[PDB]
């Protein structure tokens, strides 16, 4: 759960 | 109680955009999706750490219900791009109204993996 969290954040990069 | 800290501060980001989501203009909106979605990394690393000492039969769902915030922070996602992509359209203020629906239900779901986590620290004391 935390790697698909971070993942999707790096979006907002 | 770092948990409800940690809801506690996400929720408090998710009232923040919905009070700015009307008045900004779309394509302000990332960083105001950015500080909720590192809110949620904090809680969701909190939760991480605290699961080892709830019971076993209690993790499968404190598990779902962290899976639920990830899928709600990508449709907050999915909907702020939506914003942006029809600003100054005849769908700005419906996509805007989308991407509050997706941050409110974000909302909820903290407050139920709160509930969750709380059910289970009572089963602890037992
Ligand atoms: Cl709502
Ligand atoms: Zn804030």
């Amino acid at each position: 759960n935390l790697x698909e969290l971070d993942r999707l954040l790096x979006e907002l990069n | 109680d770092k948990v409800y800290e940690n809801v506690t501060g996400l929720v408090k980001a998710v009232i923040e955009m919905s009070s700015k989501i009307q008045p900004a203009p779309p394509e302000e909106y990332v960083p105001m999706v950015k500080e909720v979605g590192l809110a949620l990394r904090t809680l969701l690393a909190t939760v991480d750490e605290t699961i080892p000492l709830l019971p076993a039969s209690t993790h499968r769902e404190i598990e779902m219900a962290q899976k639920l915030l990830n899928s709600d922070l990508g449709e907050l996602i999915n909907k702020m791009k939506l914003a942006q992509q029809y600003v100054m359209t005849s769908l700005q203020q419906e996509y805007k109204k989308q991407m509050l629906t997706a941050a409110h239900a974000l909302a909820v779901d903290a407050k139920n993996l709160l509930d969750v986590i709380d059910q289970a620290r009572l089963k602890m004391l037992g």
